[PDB]
């Protein structure tokens, strides 16, 4: 997948893509860790969305625009814009929000 | 008039002997008998009663022996203790905790002779109202009598093997015999849901043993059922199975191991079977029906008054063995004590059996002192009841990643939401609930509680900043962690 | 009148962020500063102050696994657990320490922006007493500025190296640095003879290092001194050295080793020097002086009232950074909380300081809450103080044969033996203070105690039937055992 | 050694003998089998005295009246009176003990 480190970088990427998925995560967490392989197959499978994944520790200043309050959160941006949120590691839940929007 | 002694109790356990020590220093001539009548599986054990030698403290050291077992496996690899081959001996075990039921057997003797109460090894008997009539040793070959100006009954509880199942008595052992069984326990199944059955199969399992409950209904009668189920749940978690709803109702000995088979006509092997679904009064052998002293069925218990006294005025009750009294070593202690008072010293002082804290041993502690949510509900209303609650993970377990805890106060509305009912959750309740029982007793309110500063980070502290309430309706769930 | 905010703080530790929390969920518009000054080694943390990053929270967990390692060590075999190879990894231990500290930034982080309060990683200081001027990441290239109605100052402390003692600053490493040292500790020398030292001496200690610590006053200053000694000495037998009445006065490298010479001329090689002798206010770029702040030296504490005012009235003071408060988290956090309802909330409550209950983590640990014994003699004269005390055994630990602990209440003779003073040294202190901590603030007194009923066995109860007194004369060592 | 074990022949040993010294154990005490074997070293060495051991918990009526407290206990007994007592596992102490009265 692609990693962002920056505010910078985060809103260009919602800006000049038309669908975009986001894992938020954190390395000292067990579950978003854990969904992470899982998240990387989706990437290949579902190329009607750029898979991006995003440290919460690390670029502060997105973890509190997106109001991101556990991991791992998934957020669906489309047209530049949030429009769903799910909260967990359940592999099930991430496969029926994915295939909202890509196939 | 005259007697042989001022004073002539039946009981060496805790009760027994604190009521004789006590009425020996107010002056009294005491003689006390305690013997112990062998087991279902034939065992016996030296002087004390049941805390010393089959309860409390050997009950302590096992679970000692056990949340050690828990922390090794769950809690050390995250900490960075590194090791091999562990395993756990069970000989080596029964050898420590008797060794020191041993010695508090030899320093409670010593203690009966210091504060000048006679002590005789023997089986005792009512005559009639003033007089005792014992068998040295236990022995029916000489009987001797001896007579007393009071005389207290304080012979305890023994536990109860079930009659209409077959095989149970023959087969199957109890709390009288887990403490210094003599072989592994092997594959256990525990029948029961007091907490003795809980403590028993917590320990065994975090020993190391395939462990079965055979429950029925519900688990801690009596106790607060938010909690009883949380310390249940916890220990599913950690491996304990439990049969609900279904109870043995065959146990055939086959092989040195012993078959079991239940109400639901399911069965199974097993090599241990505990049973642990109550106590009964030790009576029987007293001769009570001779002085038509009332008793009560199926505790098989003495019916006593506030005072301690039987329906003979000479005669007296404390402890175990009488109806209606907690069955906790301090409560027979402080019984005991006042007794001693009131008949040798003039006291007008009356035992107190509100407020009285207690602490389960389970593999999740749980400690408790005045009225579970559901009994407050239904004696004071539920709109007159505040409950405040919170559950949380303990500090150094939440580190693991291996709610653990559960902090709960129930409070009356109407008398400015002073606390009637504590419940805690968790590691070392009993250490917590000591000094919360005593605020309940001051007649503590939920404010005193916001006003105390808190330790931290300890448990405890929980109970000083908690402010979800049952009728917010808001979550008390652990935040975090991740999350 | 117009402000940016109604509220600014400096200072996102415990006290900052529970008064800026307080204040917004009163109506205010809030904004925190917190901003972390690197160490004397160059160490630095995320958000939440001293007690989450490096204090209380990973304290409590090295302690954990300490009291782990003594339980191998010491008492396993006893209870018949058997293994080989045990050994401790220190890595391993601060990962899972500095991960779970980690997910206590985040969690306190969204707990800010719920609270509705503006959080800035800003380095701030006072431009007059309605301005604040920040710098961005403590970036000194870009200086901003915000107003506010009121100004709350809650910068802490940091541990202080001493100026006259060559290398220690350049060599030495302090309570910020030891919770997530890369390298192993190894031997270590620890200076200073507060609970800070001790605790760290105890855990690096039950952890298998050698560990010394170095003295020049007593351990423990202002505690009381038996139950001081009492966790000295127990510190001692498990293999802690002290040199008493000597410190280092110089300190050198030398091959990745540290030569430290002591005062009396002797000197020896460490591998890790640990200054542990106190902490200071944490002001000095605040700029304070420019206002006339009254602030107090040595401390380097702001000089605060009883309401949290400093001499400037838009001004305020809470937690470690103020004078004469008690430097303890829970303690921050009610300040904070209630000048937050004085200001935003028209409240009149006053922060009470008396009866704060504390607990040290040592390898015996302590806990008190009231006055000491020498104290209460000083105050109220020692023929109207009455001391009971005992010391007794754990349960658990006698039967290992490896007195461990010690409960003594300190009371008032004409007030009916209110209990003014409670101490207590054994297991799990912090979890035993806390109810009666509660139990000095509703004014118990030492019948009431004789009044409740004990958890049997734990070592709480012993504070149940505590009768021997000082004055008394009479011993109060542990019984037994054989004995 | 020699170990009593009745009330008879306990008084019988501290009758039909001049000197006698008598140790106090328990089969679950530490310090008293810890001691035990160092005591039955004097046993050879000192002829001067007869060495004997008592259970304490098997002989309760001699423990009752020795007013034994604490073991492992000895009491010297010579012409058929305790004349002195040490209460200790101390190698060094009995050794003082035994010397007082034998050598
Ligand atoms: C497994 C277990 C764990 C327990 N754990 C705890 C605990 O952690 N904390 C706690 O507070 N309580 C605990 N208890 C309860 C506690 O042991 C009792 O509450 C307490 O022993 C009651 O004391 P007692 O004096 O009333 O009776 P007992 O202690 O039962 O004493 C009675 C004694 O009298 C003897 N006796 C009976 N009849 C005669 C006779 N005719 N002549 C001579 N002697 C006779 C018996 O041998 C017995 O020793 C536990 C109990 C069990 C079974
Ligand atoms: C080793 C150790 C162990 C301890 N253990 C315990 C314990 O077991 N129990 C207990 O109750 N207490 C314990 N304490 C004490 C407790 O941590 C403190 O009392 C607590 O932190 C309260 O301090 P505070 O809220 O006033 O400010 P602090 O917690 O000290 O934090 C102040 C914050 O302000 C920041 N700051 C300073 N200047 C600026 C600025 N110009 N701009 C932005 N931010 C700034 C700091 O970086 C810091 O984050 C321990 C302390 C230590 C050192």
């Amino acid at each position: 997948v692609k990693i962002v480190t920056s505010q910078a970088e985060f809103d260009s990427i919602i800006s000049q893509n038309e669908l975009v998925i986001v894992d938020f995560f954190a390395e000292w967490c067990g579950p978003s860790k854990r969904i992470a392989p899982f998240y990387e197959e989706c990437s290949k499978t579902y190329t009607k969305m750029v898979f991006i994944k995003v440290d919460v520790d690390e670029v502060s200043e997105v973890t509190e625009k997106e109001n991101i309050t556990s991991m791992p959160t998934f957020k669906v941006y489309k047209n530049g814009s949030s429009v769903d949120t799910l909260l967990g590691a359940n592999d099930s839940a991430l496969k029926q929000l994915i295939e909202k929007y890509a196939a | 008039h005259t007697y042989d002694y001022d004073y002539v109790v039946i009981g060496g356990g805790p009760g027994g002997m604190a009521s004789a020590k006590e009425a020996a220093a107010h002056g009294a001539r005491v003689l006390l008998f305690d013997y112990v009548k062998p087991s279902s599986q034939g065992t016996k054990w030296g002087i004390g009663g049941t805390c010393v030698n089959v309860g409390c403290v050997p009950k302590k050291l096992m679970h000692y022996a056990g949340h050690m077992g828990s922390i090794f496996k769950l809690d050390s690899k995250a900490y960075g203790w590194k090791f091999d081959n562990l395993k756990h001996d069970w000989k080596k075990l029964v050898t420590t905790v008797q060794s020191h039921i041993r010695s508090l057997n030899f320093s409670y003797m010593t203690g009966l002779r210091s504060s000048k109460v006679k002590y005789i090894n023997g089986l005792a008997k009512l005559k009639d109202k003033n007089t005792v009539s014992y068998y040295l040793k236990g022995d029916l070959s000489k009987e001797e009598t001896v007579t007393g100006k009071y005389i207290l009954i304080a012979t305890g509880c023994r536990p109860h093997i079930p009659d209409d199942v077959e095989g149970a008595k023959e087969l199957s052992i109890t709390s009288d015999d887990i403490f210094s069984l003599k072989k592994d326990p092997g594959k256990t199944l525990v029948v029961g849901a007091s907490y003795v059955a809980l403590e028993c199969s917590g320990f065994l399992n975090s020993l190391g043993y395939d462990v079965t409950v055979a429950v029925r209904s519900i688990v801690l009668r009596g106790f607060d059922q938010q909690c009883a189920v949380k310390v249940k749940l916890y220990m599913e978690e950690q491996g304990v199975m439990f049969k609900n709803g279904i109870l043995p109702k065959k146990l055939t000995k086959m092989d040195d191991k012993i078959l079991v088979e239940f109400s639901d006509k399911t069965s199974e092997l097993y090599d241990t079977v505990l049973y642990a679904i109550g106590r009964k009064g030790d009576i029987d052998g007293l001769n009570l029906e001779s002085l038509n002293m009332n008793v009560n069925k199926s505790n098989n218990k003495i019916i006593a008054d506030h005072l301690s006294c039987t329906n003979i005025p000479s005669i007296f009750a404390v402890g175990d063995v009488a109806e209606n009294v907690p069955e906790l070593a301090p409560v027979a202690i402080k019984a005991g004590e006042i007794l001693a008072r009131r008949l040798f010293k003039d006291s007008d002082e009356i035992m107190d059996y509100s407020y009285i804290p207690t602490s389960i041993y389970t593999p999740i502690e749980y400690g408790a002192c005045g009225y579970s949510e559901e009994k407050a509900y239904e004696l004071y209303g539920k709109s007159n009841v505040e409950v405040f609650l919170q559950e949380f993970n303990n500090l150094e377990i939440s580190a693991v990643h291996r709610s653990t805890c559960l902090a709960k106060l129930v409070c009356l509305k109407n008398e400015d939401n002073r606390v009637i009912g504590f419940h805690y959750v968790g590691p070392n309740a009993g250490e917590v609930t000591q000094g919360m029982a005593l605020a309940l007793r001051l007649k503590v309110k939920k404010k005193d509680f916001d006003n105390c500063i808190g330790i931290h980070p300890t448990d405890a502290e929980s109970f000083m900043n908690l402010f979800v309430t049952i009728s917010s309706g808001l979550s008390y769930a652990a935040k975090g962690g991740c999350g």
